[PDB]
């Protein structure tokens, strides 16, 4: 520990799949 | 009741354990030490070669040799010793009763996998085995199915982009530049102060100096002026014999070779450009998800300041409207093993083993069809 | 390696 | 209790709903997505094919194909999956409980509606069905009974004149130029700026830029001179990667291909001359009312400024004594389905459904007799 | 006396010469080398500049950069040097006394040829100039006037059909898979043997290995089987240092990508399917003659046994009654330039020249008016 | 290129 | 289509 950074996000976090306007209608 | 063994065997450090655990059972440097003196106190535990930790505790009188350089096993007699020590002395389990999930770097010669399988089936006589790409297990462990893994082990640094579980093998990049090159570059730049480390038993002292003191500067051209103006950046280290060294500027010039490989006399681009190019090799649609799910792994990425600098680089490189998030957990020193233990425990995996019957039918050439 | 780089 | 199912089944995009509503229940692109890579994380959502919206969001790792090409169903094994996804997923209603109103483009090959009916009965086991002309429904939905409909969807363009509700088959005009031909011409003309879209995943981005920035011009030469005089027509569009492309002159060069098919290497005349010849093919007495109820419909006619341009062209082609009215409904994207629903809700139409027992008498060829 | 120079300037290799000759006078690999090490000795030659064979010779200490990439000039500060070298150092003639006929692939950024004309008229002060498509030159180099030119350089591949001297722009096809992509794929697949090439210098070694020992198969699967079964299909190459390497299965796997781009992950169609599609986009009354007069050209179609493979493919795709003949002249490596010199010796092309004052009166855009 | 592909 | 045009 102490090797985590200010701009580091734990693997526990999860984003959502990409959705661009080219994908709706 | 049989449980698979997850045995990493990457360059620099070998980590073995049972399938279904949260941490490797046994971690030890993957070295083999040959005694370079002729000792006559016979009967006191003399041997012909010391493997793993037993070599480090004796490295003073040994020549330490790594059987795996840049991800490739250059010596198979030594690798058989490493695996035997892993099976019978660290895990203390017969290999002929459990399946073995080994890992390999991408873009290695096919002879590596061929001989891995031949050894695991003809010498240790395992009932089943598998060979997995490390940067895929590093995503398994992160609890994801979409992201670009940036795995930087001791001897090799590779990037693999995956989206929704479908890997893009036309964008897998590899860079033979890792801890072992940073440690050999620190051994060179340390001479500017007057410190001369040359023995293979002092490469370990230099690797310890590097993994205890060195950090990655957020701005190299500014931290150079900082370390030039004042002595508020020096740190002292105590060798195992009493002498004390002090290193102020080398601290961030050691890992700076990752981002400017020209320091080592290499044409290749840094790790940030290696990741950016591997992102821009994919399709226009999935680049946004690859940007915001940039995973890190391997020991070489355990530098204080690596995530900040990587983000500052890949943000000045990516379009101004893309959000970059460097997924770097503190448990990334062993993400590949956790991914292996996750994969080996799954039920849908129990059909993906290479069974001993299969190997008896087609020889070692089978590992190319089954293993991705 | 055999050609290029050592390993 | 039961209500008929109205499925537009148009080329490129599919619409569906229940008979007797003022809006289609579900609209989804007619795209069949198949993975072109090999997954490495098995058990995390592996499906042999993705259809509809799931084939739009995941287009980064899919090859996408259209079951209908120029109004003709080219892959029936894919049309079956599209129909199955329409029935069992978007509407979540069984086919054996409702009549189904398919729609077809005029002058389409003989086996098209035959196989449509065959699949409707032998696979889905629908009670009743019909195959209506895609164009005539638009005049129904428009709230009129005389006039010529200009239906330009994604795969086929056609002008059909109808008087008092009876269609004039002798004056039907068809043109293979469509919205997907404009997408392809944009994929060509965009290269002059320095952009390259060639992948089926990127054809979708090209289609999105088209229906967002391109617009028909009223005087093509004057707008060309405007663009060449001062750059005030350029617009910035952001791809899913975050690049900022900039199309200027290329705004109206794409829709202009409707009026001059010579840009696409085609010999036929534009849509305005097509409508003019179709009208002048109609009986002289009724022409007086035709020129007053020229209605645009379908997707591709939703271009900014297409109304004024069509009016100018057709009034410069037709005599000055005639009254030219280009009536453009502000919801013409679904007019075909609205008219299909209106027609299906009629008690008089409750006898025009080709029934199953009737299908058993003369085989699929029965569709050629009942449908006009 | 006074003649017209001809500077092909294709990707990879720049060709140049005088009109009338049957071979380009000066041909050299169009690269620019830059020293990546700091010189220390006095007496050493030029810095920041190494062009052509001079750069090829000393590539052991340089980083190489191709100013052209996929047919688009990426860095003009280097292309200007390339032109300066081919004018003053290879042809050894002042460029202010000769017209110059440059070449450009179809479907390229307009600003490319705009800057080409601007540099030709603003730096070297040529009296006149002209830019032509390479395909039109290739067909004009075969003496034919009715054929489909299949050209394939190092960065572009294009099929262009021409009938009775009239060019059909609607059917011009350009695939981006070309020679350098094959070189990269070879660099990637050679790692299986264990041969690592990652430097831009060793890319030249790989390219030479490719064009010396690689051959495209007639039946890919059969060749794969024979290679996997026996060793009678393994060749040996000698690296510059003196080492000898062996290439077997890779020999035909490398060029096979031209027919199956999926090997590179590029989800597109092969070059034979590209030819078939560019033919099927032409009028139905001329497809047979195009089927009869397919001509090849460029340094990427000299692989042994490529004509027969393309003929087999097209015959499999084309109708049975249509006869297929692959005209493969054994001088195609320079054919386009030959075409260039030819187009420069016609009294009919001595008026199509873009005059200096013609450039002054209207600016660089005149290239689009005069040149097609 | 500027958009699509590198060049 | 089968003849003339693709579909
Ligand atoms: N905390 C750290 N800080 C800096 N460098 C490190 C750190 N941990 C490991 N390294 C470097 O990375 C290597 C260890 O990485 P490791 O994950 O053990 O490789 P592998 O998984 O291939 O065995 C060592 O060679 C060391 O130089
Ligand atoms: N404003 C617009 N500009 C250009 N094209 C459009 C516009 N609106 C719709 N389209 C195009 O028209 C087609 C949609 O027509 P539609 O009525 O759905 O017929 P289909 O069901 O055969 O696609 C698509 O190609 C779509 O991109
Ligand atoms: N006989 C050959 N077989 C295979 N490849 C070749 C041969 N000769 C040249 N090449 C390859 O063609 C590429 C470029 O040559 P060429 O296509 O003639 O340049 P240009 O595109 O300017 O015509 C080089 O990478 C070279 O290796
Ligand atoms: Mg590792
Ligand atoms: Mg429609
Ligand atoms: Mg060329």
């Amino acid at each position: 520990q102490d090797r985590m950074d200010r701009s580091a996000v734990g693997h526990e976090y999860q984003s959502k799949l990409s959705k661009h306007c080219s994908q709706v209608d | 009741d049989i449980a698979a063994l997850v045995v990493d065997n990457g360059s620099g450090m070998c980590k073995a354990g049972f399938a279904g655990d949260d941490a490797p059972r046994a971690v030890f440097p993957s070295i083999v030490g040959r005694p370079r003196h002729q000792g006559v106190m016979v009967g006191m535990g003399q041997k012909d070669s010391y493997v793993g930790d037993e070599a480090q505790s004796k490295r003073g009188i040994l020549t330490l040799k790594y059987p795996i350089e840049h991800g490739i096993v250059t010596n198979w007699d030594d690798m058989e010793k490493i695996w035997h020590h892993t099976f019978y002395n660290e895990l203390r389990v017969a290999p002929e009763e459990h399946p073995v999930l080994l890992t390999e770097a991408p873009l290695n010669p096919k002879a590596n996998r061929e001989k891995m399988t031949q050894i695991m089936f003809e010498t240790f006589n395992t009932p089943a085995m598998y060979v997995a790409i490390q940067a895929v297990l590093s995503l398994y462990a992160s609890g994801r199915t979409t992201g670009i893994v940036m795995d930087s082990g001791d001897g090799v640094t590779h990037t693999v982009p995956i989206y929704e579980g479908y890997a893009l093998p036309h964008a897998i990049l590899r860079l033979d530049l890792a801890g072992r090159d940073l440690t050999d570059y620190l051994m060179k730049i340390l001479t500017e102060r007057g410190y001369s480390f040359t023995t293979t038993a002092e490469r370990e002292i230099v690797r310890d100096i590097k993994e205890k003191l060195c950090y990655v500067a957020l701005d190299f051209e500014q931290e150079m002026a900082t370390a030039a103006s004042s002595s508020s950046l020096e740190k002292s280290y105590e060798l195992p014999d009493g002498q004390v060294i002090t290193i102020g500027n080398e601290r961030f010039r050691c890992p700076e070779a990752l981002f400017q490989p020209s320091f080592l006399g290499m044409e290749s681009c840094g790790i940030h450009e290696t990741t950016f190019n591997s992102i821009m090799k994919c399709d226009v649609d999935i680049r946004k998800d690859l940007y915001a799910n940039t995973v890190l792994s391997g020991g070489t990425t355990m530098y204080p300041g690596i995530a900040d600098r990587m983000q500052k680089e890949i943000t000045a490189l990516a379009p101004s409207t893309m959000k970059i998030k460097i997924i770097a957990p503190p448990e990334r020193k062993y993400s590949v093993w956790i991914g292996g233990s996750i994969l080996a425990s799954l039920s849908t995996f129990q059909q993906m083993w290479i069974s001993k019957q299969e190997y008896d039918e087609s020889g070692p050439s089978i590992v190319h069809r089954k293993c991705f | 390696w055999x050609a290029x780089c050592p390993a």
